[PDB]
């Protein structure tokens, strides 16, 4: 382990053909030990879902905090937040504790309800714009995710294309991944609607 | 009474703020009239002496490139404001949003500078009315009035200054539901010279538009993704065109 | 002579601030809620109105402060608009704190304090709002208060502040019914607001309305502001226009 | 008139505060002080009022010396002008820590100045009352200001402030006639001491202490200290001598 | 990452590589390394790429909120004092490296600034991690005086050497010109050096390759009356 | 990177190394250490760049308000503001600074700065890293009130020395002299002072 | 007379402000309070003011301070309300103190004392 | 403290608790609580370190007792452990952290439902049947799944649990000297004597 | 009957009646100043009016030295002369190191305008009651006249007069300027732009003036300096003779 993720947790963004899809496993770890096997790495805010990873109570405590900030915003304008504008919101909350920072890793995923146009982020601990759209992963299988995604990835997949894809990335990593095994859930989003669709998996 | 903004009327409100009022009530006009692909925004300029440079009074001043003002009440409190203005829009709105802030929101901010203003006993409110104009991409065009009172109000047109109560009915009449901006333009001089003749003349009304992206005045090129400012100031020479087509 | 600063009682034990401070709302157009076991109703009229004024791209007199509690306005939209603010912020603290959706007595009560404290203390200006509480909260249901501006509350079977209070509390009392409908509840509040309001035809567009209920789809709670085509419909179904 | 006092930054229909005008009245109720700006030097005498001959004699100064070089005087409330001559030793000392030199005459008065504007701008705060005339000597020469309690200042070649500023103003305006060329700090210290005995028949009722300080370039070092002993004695006779 | 600067006559060009390591691993292959702080001034990031990115936003407001408040065009010269003033406080705890560039009434101008706060002048630069490939580059064939023409085609060379000898420079290569009272010009992947390949067989597959246990509807939306 | 100023009759001459390293690496090459704060009133500087540019630009902004407010700065005031603002940085910042100028009715005044901050006047200075391999053939090889050339000809030679026995030390030899005529740039390069 | 101002006394030597505070209690509902020898009771009017008036959420006359100390008020109702909640955070926290539950002796002095500090300033009305 | 676990069946929630206090070399008493309630149907049982202990379990027992006479209403389990999990999260970012790791089990009486949520040091919040921290958790996890069933009368989870208290005396050489064994239900909370 | 005695709070009219004393206050030391534009200079010239014979006529001046490039001439009074000098000053100061070049006449007299817009704004301090009026020579505008008032209100000019016999300075610039069909003078050196600006003094004000009645200041490309009484004295002669 390493101080920014004794706790784990994986999450993967892809972009296919005005689609988005992201998935995460949902073991919780603290060291050695397993402890459960329910607790979402996913959260959303409208209609813009987010992952974040990392040491686990930054994870639940930036899920509370972002509800605030994007709940502020949709009283205020009457209207949501578009996943394009989310991504600077995400950097200036790492940045504003740069010294002592939280540790996490967020990816953002959406899909513009003013373009129908996928939109994935990655940031770092202070946070980062990181604009590909290519396909990104945090996560403590960072290291893996990025050959395993390359390796698979074509673009312009056709959403239930996209659902094969990205849930045999994940799967593959996972076992071999220390820090996460146990569960899935796949978000496969769309303009229209969201399905979620948990896996069935191995256990370790 | 009336003479504390700490204490209440019997019929209620506060005096100081009703004085504020009447201060925009000596000023100068500033009016602006809303089509369907932009708002125009027209003031005039006086200076007393013909001595004066024109060209450095401020009263069309770009807050962003997406959002252009006027004033109507005391000089020196709109370039303060603006300067607020400004400052605010980029710490709470430009640094989270991402981008240069909504028409509603920032008319929001500028309406909670002045309310800060009225709450400080011994504080006098800002002696302007400004008329605030822009675009987003969710809200569209819009116009608005944001008063010293703190408060702030959606138009389709509207005037503000000593010459508001002539204007407006000119407005009222005047105004369709579908225009375009080249017949507001029109419209916007037309009704201007009925608040001052014997000096209206194209390099003495200070007259703007936020109309359509110009890609003309966004300085850096070879980046189709981001759109250019929708403000354009006109030049002295446009106004003269305006004004003989007329 | 007693109608100076806030510390100073006059010798009857008034503070002539806070009864002014009452007065102010009444210079702010009307403002009712109805109360029904089928959903609340709020409907607001506009102080006042020009034929170029805009009034259908925003509300303006009817704020969420979250997602199961919305306020309706009366009074100085100045004052208001800060204590909206700090309403919201508070609603979101709570959301954060608890995982709960704030209950509608603890956002009142908190909002009761801050009134009363900007007369209490120091040199400031109390506050001329009354704000219609309309709330959900999954301890007692449907729930309606006011606040003064004064800086106290009292929960309602059915409220009016704003211009012309006696006359539109009469009508509404004259006419409630006690588990009334959710479509009665919005005819009621039309009935009165065109014999208290001296404007001639009564528009579409001096009026703002929102519903909120738990019974336009059961399991979740739906706030419904009625947009102006939606407003301009009901009137003709109640024949005013 | 009546309105505009009671307040201190409070502006007049005229153009004025008032309160700062009756400042300026306390100054002419205080006692004499001059200074006399010299070719290489400045001299500043005072008469010093005895309150009854109970009175310790040369062992009460309204001098003050600032740092180690500037003389200053002020007329006006007594206690007002030493208030604001530790404001001034505390300025010299910033300047002089800051800079490790001592300040120029020019320095000071810009420094003075903007600590009684600073009490004419504000409205918890009386304005200050007195005038202090000041000088010294520095790398450019010799030089002589006065600071009205309004916060105004210039150089003189001669200044007189308090109840007889009637008959000083005019013994300068002598001086410069008769000396256009500058006069030696010396013949100036018995100068100094006629100038006094004048401006001394507008406060008759009482009995007054002459006491004169300089500050010269090549008698003092640059420095300022007491005129005492044989120099004092001589102006003493000087003025009596041509007095009678 | 790599960055140069070359002066020329008439403007001052600024390229920069597209791709952005953290640790060993590509963390974007095109991602911009050609930061906006006003519409003639551009500045490019080396270092950790979260503190140059903050930074050139904290900066870029500033130097908009500047132009408007002083009523004239935005200075690069400016920008430079008030960055490395902002660099200062931290006392070297940010650790931003940059090169920034522009071309205001003053002229052209291309400076270096350290995450220290150390601060230079030349006529070519570089700064980052593939700053020593491309400084070989520019001393060599680099003389007084150029065209655009010169000068833009040596910007690339700097970079595309840097790709091929430093390993976290990689991918695109996007060159920025600003030249004297003209606008900039963002020319985005002007040179590649190296195309992708692709890969052999078709990874697409039905549906129950990839298991489900559940099938659900999460919400998103408010539902009306129906 | 070895700085120096040397006063002679009608004033005094200001020389540095024009080479800025952040170890072996040459950061630049062409980038001087001579800086500005008044009209005749110029610094030298060597220690950490980053420290060094920090102090300079506050004892600026003094010295704006000096010449504006209290008449020119001298040559000793500029100097002690250096000191000040060392002293109570003394853990943060290491800066060493050779202060130089010229007046009128004192010719030029040479002061060193050290790292800690104190206040020296001499005759002829050197500080800094590469400053410590030419003080043997500074003390003989220099005379009280020297004519303009030979002044040039003492500086352009004692860092030559210096280039030759450090790494720190070389670009081009800068020279800012400082005189009744004005402010008056020099230059040689490599090409030239070798063969010396 | 001395009403202009609280901090001025006063020549009759009754702070004004104090006695206009006492005539503002009899606005509000009445109270009582009996005590018994095994039992205190304490009732309030609960005044209706009209027939809409919940009986489902609207607050009553007497508020427990805590979980066996009792209150009730007779005056500004605006003014009570936050009274009984300063009331009640010295009085759980007299628990973070002491572990043991608040002291009726300690409780009078407390609600006293938040009271006497505002009669004591200026800056604020009793 | 030197033993801590949590199981939850059909209608109760159960919560062990280590008697003994070990300081240094030492134990000082052999028979005192780590638990104090919450609410009359909230219970939060506590381990960690000395002193952080004895402060943190007060303070927090003074906010949610507030609260609760505020609103003249009790706080759903759901809440009180999202405001346990806040003041961990903020203690870890400030002067002086606590290790105070929590169970807090309640009889929800609003979706009259019993839930345990487990509560780390650092801040995680986790809603789990099972639930302990220390070394403790690292014998009696894997012990919990085969005999545990889905659900099971609230006497079969006391036994349950004394299976766990077993497992744990065997195998790990701290002490604790038997356990007080709390149960969380509808009716109040009570002690049961167990060895 | 209020709304002096505050300044604040407002008149009925909208007016604030404290405000306009201190435009009315600018008449207290009675001398007149004129700048004007030439075609590579600004110009100054203000009396100084010496009223004494015990004053040393060499330090009275209402030129003030700001900064390399920055000159301001100050009507009114001398006690506000003073904190309105050091102000500009200290702002010139921090506009150099905190953005790293020099400061126009605009950047400055913006700041200052603002800064008198505080001060009225609020009732913890007075408005001054000088006039500013700042000249220089800008690094792009060229010769620019900024004049600053007192409640913060500003407006460039070709040419601007202040004081109390302005109204006859006015008349006789508008009809130059109506004339010439420029906005400038065309005399290129500034030594006889500077006798432009005395030859139409002397004629409003129909004074002589000597050397100890005038003060000069002169912006000039890059450089400020403020002339001595002899060299004044040299422009003098040079208008008498043609």
């Amino acid at each position: 382990s390493d101080p920014s993720s004794i706790n784990g947790g994986i999450v993967v963004a892809m972009t296919g053909k005005d689609c988005v899809a992201i998935a995460c496993d949902l073991r919780l770890g603290s060291q050695s030990l397993g402890v459960s096997n329910k607790f979402e790495k996913i959260f959303h805010y409208g209609h813009v879902f987010l992952g974040i990873t990392g040491l686990a109570t930054d994870v639940t405590t930036l899920n509370e905090m972002f509800r605030y900030k994007t709940n502020l915003y949709k009283l205020k304008e009457e209207r949501a937040i578009e996943p394009e504008t989310f991504t600077q919101l995400v950097s200036s909350s790492l940045y504003e504790r740069r010294f002592g920072p939280y540790f996490v890793g967020p990816v953002v995923a959406g899909i513009n309800s003013k373009s129908g146009k996928p939109f994935i982020a990655g940031f770092d601990l202070i946070g980062c714009i990181d604009e590909a759209k290519d396909f990104i992963v945090s996560g403590t299988a960072s290291d893996q995710l990025f050959g395993m995604c390359e390796s698979l990835y074509e673009p312009n997949l056709e959403p239930e294309d996209l659902f094969e894809t990205i849930s045999q990335a994940l799967l593959n990593a996972a076992d071999r991944d220390a820090l996460s095994g146990w569960g899935a859930v796949v978000y496969i989003i769309k303009k229209d609607e969201v399905v979620k669709r948990y896996l069935k998996m191995r256990q370790d | 009474y009336s003479f504390s903004l700490t204490t209440f009327s019997p019929s209620g409100k506060l005096g100081q703020i009703d004085y504020a009022l009447t201060a925009v009530k000596q000023g100068v006009t500033s009016l602006g009239i809303k089509a369907t692909n932009g708002v125009v925004i027209a003031t005039e300029k006086k200076s007393s002496s013909p001595l004066a440079m024109s060209e450095t009074l401020s009263k069309v001043s770009l807050l962003t490139p997406d959002i252009g003002a006027v004033y109507s009440g005391m000089g020196p409190d709109y370039r303060v404001l603006v300067d607020k203005s400004r400052k605010v829009a980029h710490t709470s709105y430009k640094r989270i949003y991402g981008e240069y802030p909504p028409t509603k929101l920032l008319v929001s901010e500028v309406a909670k500078i002045m309310q800060e203003a009225t709450q400080s006993g011994g504080v006098r409110p800002f002696g302007v009315s400004l008329l605030i104009a822009g675009h987003d991409e969710f809200n569209g065009f819009s116009l608005y009035q944001v008063d010293p009172s703190g408060s702030y109000f959606p138009w389709k047109a509207t005037a503000i200054g000593k010459g508001s109560v002539a204007a407006k009915t000119f407005l009222e009449k005047r105004w369709n539901d579908e225009l375009e901006l080249e017949d507001a333009i029109h419209i916007a001089l037309l009704t201007l010279k009925e608040s001052v003749e014997g000096e209206f003349n194209g390099d003495t009304i200070e007259l703007a538009i936020i109309g359509d992206e110009n890609p003309d005045l966004l300085g850096y090129t070879g980046i189709p993704t981001d759109k250019g400012p929708r403000f354009r100031k006109l030049t002295s020479q446009e106004i003269n065109d305006r004004l003989e087509a007329l | 002579r007693y109608d100076s600063r806030t510390t100073i009682f006059s010798p009857e034990g008034r503070l002539y601030q806070v009864e002014y401070a009452l007065e102010s709302i009444s210079h702010a157009g009307t403002a009712i809620g109805i109360m029904a076991s089928d959903g609340i109703v709020l409907a607001a009229e506009r102080k006042v109105t020009s034929t170029l004024l805009e009034q259908d791209t925003s509300t303006e007199k009817l704020y969420k402060l979250n997602d199961k509690i919305a306020v309706a306005v009366a009074g100085l939209t100045a004052d208001a608009e800060i204590l909206i603010n700090t309403a919201r912020i508070h609603a979101q603290n709570y959301l954060k704190t608890y995982n709960e959706d704030i209950p509608v007595e603890i956002l009142v009560r908190r909002l009761s304090d801050i009134k009363q404290g900007y007369t209490q203390h120091g040199g400031l200006r109390p506050f001329g709002v009354s704000f219609i509480y309309a709330g959900y909260d999954d301890r007692y249901g449907y729930q309606l208060y006011t606040s003064n501006p004064s800086g106290n509350y009292t929960g309602w079977k059915a409220i009016s502040v704003g211009a012309n209070t006696s006359a539109a509390q009469t009508l509404l009392q004259m006419d409630y019914k006690d588990d009334m409908k959710v479509d009665d509840a919005i005819e009621l509040a039309l009935k009165t607001l065109s014999k208290t309001t001296d404007s001639s035809a009564l528009t579409y567009d001096r009026l703002e309305f929102a519903t909120i209920r738990k019974g336009a789809n059961d399991g979740e709670v739906y706030q419904k502001i009625f947009k102006p085509q939606e407003i301009k419909d009901i009137l003709v179904k109640t024949g005013i226009t | 008139g009546t309105g505009y006092d009671l307040s201190n930054s409070v502006f007049s229909p005229d153009g004025r505060n008032f309160q700062v005008e009756y400042a300026v009245k306390a100054v002419e109720n205080g006692t004499t002080s001059i200074g006399i700006k010299c070719n290489d030097g400045v001299v500043f005498a005072v008469e010093k009022l005895i309150t009854s001959k109970l009175l310790v004699p040369q062992k009460n100064v309204k001098i003050q010396v600032v740092d180690r070089h500037i003389g200053c005087v002020y007329s006006g409330l007594i206690p007002d002008g030493r208030h604001l001559v530790n404001r001034g030793r505390e300025e010299a000392a910033s300047f002089k820590k800051l800079y490790k030199t001592p300040i120029p005459i020019p320095a000071f008065a810009d420094r003075l100045g903007q600590y009684v504007q600073a009490h004419t701008l504000y409205n918890s705060v009386r304005p200050f009352g007195v005038s202090t005339i000041f000088g010294g000597v520095d790398k450019n020469g010799a030089h002589l200001y006065m600071l009205e309690p309004s916060g105004s200042y210039w150089g003189y070649k001669g200044a007189a402030t308090g109840k007889g500023r009637q008959s000083a103003k005019a013994e300068l305006e002598k001086l410069v006639d008769h000396h256009p060329e500058g006069l030696s700090a010396r013949e100036a210290v018995k100068q100094a001491a006629k100038i006094i005995y004048l401006a001394h028949e507008d406060n008759k009722e009482k009995d007054f202490e002459l006491e004169i300080s300089w500050c010269s370039l090549s008698e003092t070092n640059g420095l300022h200290k007491f005129v005492k002993g044989d120099l004092l004695q001589e102006a003493i006779d000087f003025a009596q001598k041509e007095i009678n | 990452t790599t960055i140069v600067g070359v002066k020329f006559n008439n403007g001052v060009v600024i390229a920069a590589d597209t791709r952005s390591t953290q640790g060993p691993i590509v963390a974007d292959k095109n991602c911009a390394k050609l930061h906006r702080i006003s519409p003639k001034i551009w500045c490019a990031g080396a270092g950790t790429a979260a503190d140059t990115e903050a930074v050139t936003q904290l900066i870029g407001s500033n130097i908009e909120l500047h132009s408007l408040y002083t009523s004239r065009e935005p200075r690069v010269v400016s920008a430079l004092q008030m960055l490395k003033q902002h660099l200062f406080k931290y006392q070297g705890h940010i650790g931003a490296y940059l090169i920034v560039a522009g071309v205001d009434p003053t002229g052209s101008h291309l400076f270096s600034i350290h995450a220290h706060g150390s601060t230079d002048v030349g006529y070519y630069l570089s700064l980052g991690s593939g700053s020593l490939a491309a400084m070989a580059v520019l001393e060599s064939h680099w003389k007084q005086d150029l065209t655009k023409e010169e000068a833009i085609k040596l910007a690339s060379d700097a970079i595309q050497a840097g790709i091929w000898n430093d390993l976290g420079s990689g991918s695109n290569v996007d060159v920025c010109v600003m030249e004297i009272g003209k606008d900039a010009e963002y020319l985005r992947n002007y040179l590649t050096p190296n195309v992708r390949e692709e890969k052999q067989k078709s990874y697409k597959f039905p549906r129950g390759t990839t298991a489900v246990l559940k099938e659900s509807i999460v919400n998103i939306c408010d539902i009306q009356e129906e | 990177t070895s700085i120096m100023a040397v006063t002679f009759k009608d004033g005094v001459i200001l020389g540095a190394d024009s080479r800025t390293t952040t170890g072996a690496y040459i950061a630049n090459r062409v980038t001087d250490k001579l800086t500005r704060v008044h009209d005749k009133i110029w610094c030298c500087r060597s220690g950490s760049a980053a420290d060094t540019q920090a102090i300079a630009d506050i004892v600026q902004y003094h010295l704006e308000l000096y010449t504006s407010q209290y008449g020119t700065p001298s040559t000793e005031t500029a100097a002690s503001v250096f000191k000040e603002l060392c002293y109570e940085n003394k853990d943060n910042l290491t800066a060493g600074i050779i202060v130089a100028g010229y007046d009128d009715k004192n010719k030029g005044e040479v002061y060193t700065i050290p790292l800690g901050g104190s206040v020296h006047k001499l005759p002829y200075a050197i500080a800094g890293s590469g400053s410590t391999f030419i003080y043997g053939y500074c003390d003989k090889n220099f005379r009280e009130n020297m004519s303009k050339e030979e002044t040039v000809d003492f500086i352009k030679h004692s860092l030559s020395q210096a280039i030759k026995w450090d790494g720190s030390s070389g670009g081009v030899i800068r020279m800012v002299v400082l005189t009744a005529a004005g402010v008056e740039r020099l230059i040689f390069y490599p090409d030239e002072y070798e063969q010396l | 007379g001395y009403d202009r101002a609280l901090s001025i006394f006063s020549p009759d030597g009754h702070i004004f402000q104090v006695e206009y505070a006492l005539e503002a209690v009899k606005r509000g509902t009445c109270a009582v309070g009996v005590k018994g020898k095994n039992c205190v009771v304490l009732g309030c009017e609960r005044r209706s003011t009209l027939k809409l008036q919940d009986t489902r959420i609207t607050p009553s006359k007497v508020s427990k301070i805590d979980s066996h100390v009792v209150l009730s008020f007779s005056g500004l109702n605006a003014d009570s309300r936050i009274l009984i909640e300063k009331a009640r955070v010295e009085a759980q926290s007299h628990r973070l103190t002491l572990e043991d539950p608040v002291t009726v002796e300690y409780l009078t002095r407390y609600v006293a004392g938040v009271q006497q500090r505002y009669t004591q300033s200026g800056g604020v009305r009793p | 403290m030197d033993i801590i676990l949590g199981i939850r069946v059909q209608d109760s929630v159960i919560l062990a608790s280590s008697k003994a206090v070990t300081r240094g070399i030492s134990v000082l008493k052999d028979s005192d609580d780590k638990t104090r309630q919450l609410s009359p149907h909230t219970l939060m049982s506590f381990a960690g370190e000395a002193g952080d202990t004895v402060q943190f379990a007060e303070y927090i027992q003074a906010n949610i007792q507030l609260y609760s006479i505020r609103e003249d209403y009790e706080l759903s389990p759901q809440a009180v452990s999202s405001f346990v999990r806040q003041e961990l999260a903020k203690s870890i970012r400030s002067r002086r952290p606590y290790q105070v790791n929590v169970l807090i089990g309640g009889y929800d009486k609003k979706k009259n439902k019993p839930e345990l949520y487990q509560i780390d040091y650092l801040g995680t919040k986790v809603e789990l049947p099972y639930g302990a921290h220390g070394y403790s958790g690292f014998y009696t996890f894997s012990l919990l799944d085969h005999h545990y069933r889905p659900d099971m009368t609230t006497e079969e989870g006391l036994d349950l649990l004394k299976l766990c208290v077993q497992e744990l005396e065997k195998r790990m050489p701290m002490d604790f000297k038997g356990v007080i064994v709390k149960i969380v239900d509808k009716d109040g909370i009570r002690q049961v004597d167990d060895f | 009957a209020g709304y002096d005695r505050h300044i604040t709070i407002f008149s009925p009219e909208g007016r604030l009646y404290q405000v306009e004393y201190a435009f009315k206050a600018t008449n207290q030391t009675n001398i007149n100043s004129l700048a004007v534009r030439g075609k590579d200079c600004t110009v100054v010239i203000s009396q100084k009016k010496v009223p004494d014979k015990l004053l040393d006529p060499t330090t009275v001046s209402y030129i003030f030295c700001i900064s390399r490039t920055i000159g301001m001439v100050v009507n009114g009074p001398i006690p506000d002369a003073r904190n309105a000098a050091l102000r500009a000053k200290a702002e010139a100061a921090e506009f150099r190191y905190k953005y790293g070049y020099d400061m126009p006449c605009d950047v400055l007299a913006k700041r200052m305008a603002n800064l008198s817009q505080i001060y009225t704004q609020r009732a913890y301090m007075r408005p001054l009651g000088v006039i500013l009026t700042f000249v220089s020579v800008d690094e792009e505008l060229g010769p620019s006249i900024y004049k600053t008032d007192p409640a913060g209100y500003y407006v460039g000019y070709k040419a601007t007069a202040t004081g109390p016999k302005q109204q006859e300075i006015t008349t006789n610039l508008e009809n130059h300027f109506k004339k010439s069909k420029i906005d400038h003078i065309n005399e290129e050196s500034w030594e006889k732009v500077v006798e432009f600006a005395i030859t139409h003094m002397i004629d409003a004000l129909g004074t002589e003036f000597s050397k100890n009645d005038l003060e000069v200041g002169v912006a000039t490309k890059d450089k400020f300096f403020t002339l001595s009484a002899e060299n004044i004295e040299e422009r003098l002669v040079a208008i008498a003779e043609q």
